[PDB]
């Protein structure tokens, strides 16, 4: 049998490690921090950056999801981009 | 007596002995888990203090409960948390 | 030196001479240091009048039985040791407790003296029956504490044990409470049943000043550090 010891010994040194029911409800929780720098972003905007930065999106299909032209697509994604540089400034959080 | 200051009221014996510090020691027996890693293969908490292990709840643990006639109890153990 | 938390008195009362007083919190053993020393105060350190003895008429040589009452000489001796009176001169004073007529005797029956008072007048002495006379004298002085029966010199006269504490029973406990991280602070108790003569409450405050007293004789050696919880 494998023993707690080399699970735990192996888990030191892997990508992700051992988490703990409450490491799994507290990350589950909302983020309060960036939830609100979101929300105070434009509906269009945080929708254009929610399917490009955080879904990972290619830019078409962003078109295609909500129905726009590129350009309010693009130009959206930067300007939303911008203002949540501005909201927030960390290096981590 | 230090504390009321009375004599007590017999001689008691009083002398010398020797006294060893034996290995088992609080410091090291002490442990307490709320919440901890779980095993991959199992996916029960990890045994051992050194692990942030948890106890373990065996069949005599499980029979006494069941003397008791504590249902919620022994589920609860023995599911939300264990392994569910 | 350093200051401490300053520990609070509380008074819980359970009957009119019956209270709990707590003191908390103590810093970790100063419970026994205040408990012992409290109690034996309390008990042996307040001034109270009792019984010192007592002559009953009729019997002298014999003590055993009292003719014309049916409470025999011990029992008599018992529910007047639980007389309470209160004097103010320190003197033998004499009294005396007559009675004819057949029915119970009470405390009120006693005539007392210019000077002291009879704080029980309702306590049962003894039951007269039919032609019974009842004649007993009650010498009564001012003292501290529990002194046994101090006898010859003139026969009818019965030395008694004299209870002059006003104060009845006192017990003491010490239990832990928590200030700030640290669970093991002392936080005493102390139950006292005391005499109608006085309150619990001045009982405590009497023994607090004798202590006080007492313990400035080492106060006065020096002045220096020490601890110092005012406030």
């Amino acid at each position: 049998q494998i023993t707690d010891w080399q699970l735990a010994s192996n888990a030191e040194h892997s990508s992700t490690g051992l988490r703990s029911a409450e490491v799994e409800a507290l990350e589950a929780l909302p983020d309060t921090e960036i939830k609100e720098a979101l929300q105070a972003l434009p509906e269009e905007f945080r929708m254009a950056v929610y399917y490009a930065d955080v879904e990972g999106f290619p830019y078409k299909e962003i078109a295609e999801i909500m129905d726009t032209p590129i350009g309010t697509v693009m130009s959206r994604l930067h300007r939303g981009r911008r203002q949540l540089r501005g909201l927030l400034a960390d290096v981590a959080r | 007596d230090g504390r009321s200051g009375e004599p007590f009221p017999y001689p008691v014996t009083v002398g010398y002995m020797y006294i060893m510090k034996l290995h088992h020691l609080v410091d090291d027996k002490i442990h307490a888990r709320s919440t901890g890693p779980y095993s991959m293969i199992t996916q029960q908490p990890l045994g051992g203090k050194a692990q942030f292990g948890g106890q373990r709840f065996g069949e005599m643990e499980c029979w006494a409960m069941q003397a008791y006639g504590a249902a919620y109890t022994l589920q609860e153990l023995l599911t939300i948390k264990s392994d569910d | 030196m350093l200051i401490s938390q300053r520990p609070t008195l509380s008074e819980d009362v359970l009957t009119d001479n019956r209270s709990q007083f707590v003191i908390e919190p103590l810093e970790p053993g100063f419970g026994y240091t205040l408990g012992n020393s409290l109690r034996r105060t309390l008990l042996s350190s307040i001034p109270g009048a009792a019984v010192t003895s007592i002559r009953i008429d009729g019997v002298l040589h014999e003590f055993t039985t009292v003719p014309g009452v049916k409470e025999d000489v011990t029992e008599i001796i018992l529910n007047l040791k639980s007389l309470v009176v209160s004097s103010e001169e320190d003197e033998p004073v004499t009294m005396y407790l007559r009675k004819q007529g057949p029915g119970e005797v009470t405390a009120g029956d006693i005539v007392p003296p210019a000077g002291v008072t009879v704080h029980n007048p309702g306590m049962h002495i003894a039951t007269l029956n039919d032609k019974g006379k009842l004649e007993v004298e009650l010498v009564v002085e001012r003292g501290r504490g529990y002194v046994p029966a101090v006898s010859g010199a003139e026969i009818g006269r019965i030395p008694v044990d004299s209870i002059y504490s006003p104060v009845l029973k006192v017990t003491y406990k010490v239990d832990a409470t928590r200030v700030e991280q640290r669970t093991d602070f002392d936080k005493l108790i102390l139950d006292v049943e005391t005499k109608n003569s006085i309150s619990p409450r001045d009982a405590l405050a009497s023994a607090g000043k004798t202590l006080v007293e007492l313990f400035g004789l080492a106060r006065e050696l020096n002045v220096e550090a020490e601890g110092i919880e005012i406030g």
